């Protein structure tokens, strides 16, 4: 990251500081990393966080200078399509099945997150054009 | 028998 | 390998036979496995086995145990248990066999709506139900003029009676005309009176096979039924071990003795008579014989035994009890006599209406008739007591046959019978602390049935294989014929027992010696218990059982002197007594030889007929509704032989799939160019990729077979891919969720 | 399925039947008749020779031969006629289909066993057969593994001690006294009272007199003094023509010759003192158990009082403190057959048979090693 990049990143980090001490919580680290264009799994996030225990993950605060190596480490299409074609082969995907798998397998999300990302992309049959939705979530 | 007796 | 981080396995436990462990860290090839439990364990892998794997959870709970990829004791037990406890389904296809766990409770699953749902269906499509067996028999009888049989097996209390009851009710519903089913049911309390006994493990253990034949007219209206019986235990009439009773009827009769009619019999209490006395336990908890007497006589009356005959029956039974009390004084080594004005014999002669002097004479002498010349000669007290007891046994077995004939007269219907379906209730395999001639016979019968079952399953699977055009040889046949030849064949255990009965100064010591000399290392299935010269071990299909010699020469001996029968035939007091005999080679036969011959007539009946099997299990001893115990059931599955059936099908090709449904399942694995619109050749390719050995799977014309491992691979690999795919999508979606959170940051 | 034939050749009676049944279903004398007179009438059914109950019926015109004398078969063509008659006429069963069990006395010549096997395989084609010692079979019949058998038929008498199912071959005794040579003496003493039975047909009448009226005296000198001193003992019997004959001391005096063979001019001691000498030839541990069982077998032991005379003088010879017991079941005439009927039915015996294969391979020689 260059100085300009470091300045933009610092500004973004400070926006996530909800206490005014110039720090975020460990549990926000993943959110900030994803907001900067990385798409790490919770496993990758916990790995760069050092697999913290519940107490420090929920209340220990780190400033930008400590976050930055973690952002760096995290930073350092055809598979996405085949992954969606798993759940297809007429180019559609049930809304119910995507909702179930995202809320029940892997790193399960909340129903509100899934409704939010899925809002407006499924038709009356309950089918999702997954190439367009993928372009949407990659934009 | 054959000697010491008739049968 | 199949063993990985967060695999699952079963490990043995003494308080429930098997318990589930996760594999805490992967195995690499020896001494130890690291295990995690519902807490944490490290476990010696020991000379040698790995612990059994656990099936992938989609398979668990599906109707047919053969569907499970891993076939082994704890997966079977688990599937039965989760179906029984969680689903509360009681019926399960093991292969062809229906397994029916006794629920100890009434259920709504029986009724005409269900019956109409089962009518016309194949076995496979609907969930297993006893009606789904009755329907198979019904339609196969429609397809083919061949009669059908249903075979119901297990320790009594497992509910073989109720399982027959429902099959009959199904026949009565699906086609109609007429009363016969209720008339069949009403026979049971007399059959259970004469033919059931308390045994150390059990009450109302039936000691005989019972075969009900249901006949049909050409339009398959029920005509009526006739009842046969086989394999009646006789030695129980005169001998009991500790904590056994004699057949119930003797005790019901003794407890009646205060009633008005029986006053003439001079019946005592049941500890008085030598044939009731030996067991130790006149009374049973919660079964009270004085009330049971009413049920017995009522069932006689519904089956229309005249109240003239009903008294005759109790006359004969009292005759037998009184007979056993007759006692002899020896007055030489070679001779004996009955002490004068002996009271038991006087009462016996009164009851049987015979000359006391002729009974008293014939009990102690036997008559040997050459062509011209006849000699009446004395006999040892030992022989006099053997003769008396063979007479008691011969009376009882004839009385039993006569009662069964009168019940047939009640059930029979004159309209000619086009074909029949027959239902066999027969005891299962038996093992106790002590094993004796009764167990030896019961286990021999079960081996012969288990052979016939192995034959039928092998035939069916062979014909399905060539229907699918696969080579036959791939199905081995597992054959217990060498054990049957151990027991029955010449110079067998039975043949040497029948020899040692006639041999001079035969004894169980000399009999055991003859066994060892004949078989001890000439055979693999026969072994001597290390510490004893008195016992021997036969390896049966289900288990090794150790038999004590010490009873068998007492129990195997029947011989009846014709003089003593002719005396009884002369009795003019009443008609039933000469009626029993009405009818010299047979009178020589030993009890083992009579049993071996009764079993041939049974097998000759069943081989006529195409079987469908039921097995019954008794999941907990204390009749707690809908409870299951691992430690009881693991025994009973061995006794009923479900476990050999399974392990013999665990070798082989236990699993089978349509190309359609396999492909539908596993499009997930398949690269879109590698998918053709043809299912068959695409999948024939894919399986060659996914599993090395064609040895593990065969392409049948319409179905894919696999060996027991192979479906586990498919579900494991499927889950591996589907997990990865989810994680990869999921994180990137969280990328956009953080975009929306930056939009939050602007708000 | 297939059940052995059991046949006892004996002398006098043949007795035969199927194994595993209670008593022989064919019994008849082993006697061959040939007619000796000129035949007058024509178109008669007149016949070369007759066997068994036929020859008894016609005996007035026949010469009767016994083909077995002192347990040795003397004539072979006669014996084949007797066997042929047994299987086809008495039992009516083809000998191809049934193993056969045949019985013999001990210490008789080996050629007897050889030729008796050769005839059974070659002419009858009996599929398997066996030859057994008469005395052994009496123990099977009487339910014992131990005893000394005293056996006397017509012809040979013999003793065989057996202990726990082992024979003791050096102690076996054989004596030619019994049964025929009693009758041949009874004819001579009856001549003293003025009756003459010479012909072979008359011998059968004397044999019937012996079977009916003779008995053994407890004390021989007391009863001779008594029957000298009274007519109380004296009985009369009716010949086949209706004459009547009266017999006194001769009736006890005949079977006494079993106990004093010097009457007929033999050397040996009587049956009590060969029984005792036989027990004396055994080792001293067993003797107490042989004295406790003496099994009498065969028809010449049927006379009334023969058991009580035996018990009395063996108790005189024996050491004073041992019980002597004589076992004499009323069956005993058939004991050898009943014993063989038991033996031929045992499962353990089905490996013992000489089978035709072994004979065809090894010839008549085999019998001596495989049997006894
Ligand atoms: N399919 C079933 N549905 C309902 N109850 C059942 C079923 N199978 C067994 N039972 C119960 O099992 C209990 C005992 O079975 P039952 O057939 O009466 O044993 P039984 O009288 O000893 N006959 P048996 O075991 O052959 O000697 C009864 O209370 C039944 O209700
Ligand atoms: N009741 C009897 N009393 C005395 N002697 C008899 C009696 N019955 C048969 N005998 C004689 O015994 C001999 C037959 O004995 P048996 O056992 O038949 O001989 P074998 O064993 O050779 O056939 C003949 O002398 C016969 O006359
Ligand atoms: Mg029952
Ligand atoms: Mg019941
Ligand atoms: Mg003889």
């Amino acid at each position: 990251f260059n100085k300009d990049q470091l300045e933009e990143f610092k500004e973004a980090f400070e926006l996530f500081d909800r206490v005014g001490d110039g720090k975020i919580l460990y549990s926000q680290c993943g959110d900030v990393m994803r907001a900067l264009g990385q798409n790490p799994t919770n496993a990758e996030v916990l790995k760069v966080l050092g697999n913290p225990k519940s107490d420090e993950l929920k209340s220990r605060r780190v400033d930008f200078e400590t976050f930055l190596p973690m952002l760096q480490a995290v930073a350092k299409y055809e598979d996405y399509l085949e992954g969606f074609r798993v759940f297809d082969g007429n180019g559609k995907v049930m809304g119910a099945e995507l909702r179930h798998v995202l809320t029940t397998l892997g790193e399960k999300m909340t129903e509100e997150e899934v409704e939010t990302v899925l809002a407006g992309h499924e038709d009356s049959n309950g089918c999702i054009n997954y190439e367009a939705f993928l372009k949407h979530i990659l934009s | 028998w054959x000697a010491x007796c008739p049968a | 390998e199949l063993y990985t981080k967060y695999a699952r396995v079963w490990i043995p436990d003494p308080e429930e036979v098997w318990k589930s462990a996760e594999l805490l860290k992967d195995y690499k090839p020896d001494k130890v496995l690291q295990l995690r439990l519902e807490k944490d364990l490290e476990y010696c892998l020991d000379p040698k086995e790995l612990p059994p794997l656990r099936n992938p959870d989609i398979l668990v709970g599906e109707n047919d145990l053969t569907a499970l990829s891993y076939l082994h004791e704890p997966a079977v037990l688990h599937n039965l248990k989760v179906r029984f406890i969680d689903s509360k389904l009681i019926y399960t296809y093991c292969g062809i066999v229906l397994v029916a766990i006794n629920p100890y409770e009434q259920l709504p699953i029986y009724g005409e709506d269900i019956i109409n749902a089962y009518s016309g269906q194949n076995m496979g499509d609907m969930d297993p139900h006893i009606f789904a067996v009755a329907e198979e028999a019904y339609k196969q009888m429609a397809r083919d003029e061949r009669n059908q049989s249903i075979i119901v097996s297990g320790e009594s209390g497992a509910g073989k009676t109720v399982s027959a009851k429902y099959a009959m009710r199904y026949f009565a519903t699906v086609s109609g005309s007429a009363n016969v089913e209720e008339k069949v049911l009403a026979s049971n309390p007399i059959m259970e009176s004469i033919g059931n006994a308390k045994t150390t493990r059990n009450d109302n253990s039936s000691r005989f096979g019972k075969y009900i034949e249901i006949g049909f007219d050409k339009r398959y209206r029920i005509i009526g039924a006739n009842m046969r019986t086989y394999l009646l235990e006789k030695s129980r009439v005169v001998f009991q071990a500790e904590e056994e009773r004699n057949y119930h009827i003797f005790y019901q009769l003794c407890a009646s003795a205060a009633l008005p009619e029986f006053k003439t019999l001079r019946l005592g209490n049941a500890n008085y008579f030598h044939y009731t006395k030996q067991g130790g336990s006149p009374v049973i908890d919660g079964i009270d014989d004085a009330k049971e007497m009413v049920n017995t006589r009522q069932a006689c009356t519904l089956l229309g035994i005249s109240d003239s005959y009903q008294m005759g029956i109790f006359r004969i039974l009292a005759g037998i009890l009184h007979l056993g009390n007759v006692e002899f004084a020896s007055r030489d080594s070679d001779s004996c006599a009955i002490p004068p004005k002996h009271d038991p014999l006087t009462i016996f002669c009164d009851l049987m209406g015979v000359d006391y002097e002729e009974m008293a004479h014939w009990l102690c002498h036997r008559k040997l008739a050459t062509a011209t010349e006849t000699y009446i000669k004395p006999i040892s007290k030992l022989h006099a007591i053997n003769a008396r007891d063979a007479l008691a046994k011969h009376i009882y077995a004839n009385l039993f046959n006569w009662i069964v004939d009168h019940v047939n007269k009640a059930l029979h219907s004159t309209v000619k019978q086009h074909s029949f379906i027959g239902v066999l209730d027969i005891y299962g395999f038996e093992t106790f602390e002590i094993n004796s001639f009764e167990q030896f016979c019961i286990n021999y019968a079960n081996e012969k049935l288990q052979q016939q079952f192995n034959m039928h399953v092998f035939k069916l699977e062979q014909e399905e294989y060539m229907k699918e055009q696969i080579p036959w040889t791939l199905i081995d046949f597992y054959d217990n014929q060498p054990c049957i030849n151990l027991i029955e064949a010449k110079m067998g255990v039975l043949d040497l027992l029948d020899e040692e009965c006639k041999m001079p100064k035969g004894s169980d010591d000399t009999w055991a010696q003859k066994l060892y000399n004949t078989h001890l290392n000439k055979c693999a299935l026969f072994e001597k218990p290390r510490l004893s010269n008195k016992a021997f071990i036969i390896k049966h299909f289900a288990d090794k059982v150790e038999y004590q010699c010490e009873g068998f020469l007492e129990k195997n001996k029947d011989t009846v002197y014709e003089e003593q029968i002719k005396v009884l035939k002369s009795s003019k007091k009443f008609k039933l007594l000469p009626e029993l005999f009405q009818d010299s080679k047979e009178h020589k036969k030993t009890v083992g030889h009579q049993f071996r011959n009764s079993l041939h007539l049974l097998m000759e009946t069943l081989n006529a007929t195409t079987p469908h099997y039921v097995r019954c299990i008794k999941p907990n001893d204390f009749k707690f509704p809908f409870t299951f115990d691992e430690k009881r059931a693991v025994q009973q599955l061995r006794a009923c032989g479900v476990l050999e059936t399974i392990r013999i099908s665990a070798a082989g090709f236990p699993s089978r799939w349509t190309y359609q449904e396999f492909f539908s399942r596993y499009r997930v694995l398949m690269k879109q160019k590698d998918v053709l619109s043809d299912r068959k050749q695409t999948c024939k390719n894919v399986l060659e990729k996914l599993i090395l050995d064609k040895d593990k799977y065969q392409f049948g014309k319409t179905k894919i077979f696999f060996r027991a491992g192979q479906v586990a691979y498919l579900e494991k690999i499927r889950a591996d891919k589907l997990r990865a795919a989810c994680i990869r999508i999921q994180k990137t979606i969280r990328g956009w969720l953080m975009r929306k959170k930056y939009m939050r940051m602007r708000r | 399925e297939t059940t052995a034939l059991v046949c006892d050749n004996g002398s006098g009676l043949v007795k035969a039947g199927f194994a595993g049944d209670d008593a022989p279903r064919a019994v008849f004398p082993s006697i061959v008749g040939r007619p000796r007179h000129q035949g007058v009438m024509v178109g008669m059914g007149q016949k070369d020779s007759y066997v068994g109950d036929e020859a008894q019926s016609k005996r007035g015109i026949l010469t009767l031969k016994y083909p077995i004398e002192h347990g040795i078969i003397t004539n072979w063509d006669d014996m084949e006629k007797i066997w042929h008659h047994t299987f086809y006429n008495e039992l009516r069963v083809a000998p191809e289909e049934h193993p056969t069990l045949l019985t013999e006395a001990p210490l008789n010549p080996k050629a007897n066993r050889e030729k008796m096997t050769q005839i059974m395989f070659e002419t009858f084609n009996v599929p398997a057969m066996y030859v057994a010692i008469q005395a052994v079979l009496s123990l099977y019949a009487s339910g014992r593994t131990t005893g000394i058998v005293l056996d006397s038929g017509d012809g040979v008498t013999h003793n065989v001690p057996i202990y726990e199912g082992y024979a003791l071959p050096h102690a076996i005794m054989r004596l030619d006294l019994a049964g025929r040579d009693l009758t041949d003496y009874l004819m001579k003493i009856l001549t003293e009272r003025g009756y003459s039975f010479v012909t072979t047909a008359e011998r059968e009448i004397v044999r019937d007199i012996k079977e009916k009226l003779c008995y053994v005296a407890l004390d021989f000198e007391n009863e001779m003094a008594t029957a000298a001193s009274s007519s109380s003992l004296e009985k009369s019997y009716e010949l086949p023509d209706g004459q009547v004959i009266t017999i006194g001391n001769e009736r006890f005096r005949c079977p006494e010759t079993l106990f004093q063979p010097s009457f007929i001019g033999m050397e040996s001691a009587g049956i009590h003192e060969t029984t005792y000498n036989s027990i004396m030839k055994c080792d001293i541990d067993i003797r107490k158990d042989l004295y406790a069982n003496n099994v009498m077998s065969g028809g010449t032991t049927m006379y009334p009082g023969i058991a009580d005379r035996m018990q009395k003088e063996i108790t005189a010879l024996a050491p004073s403190t041992m019980k002597i017991k004589i076992i004499a079941p009323p069956e005993r005439k058939y004991s050898v057959w009943i014993g063989g009927s038991i033996l031929a039915s045992l499962s353990t015996f089905q490996q013992m048979w000489i089978t035709k294969q072994e004979y065809d391979e090894a010839g008549p020689s085999i019998v001596h090693r495989k049997c006894f």
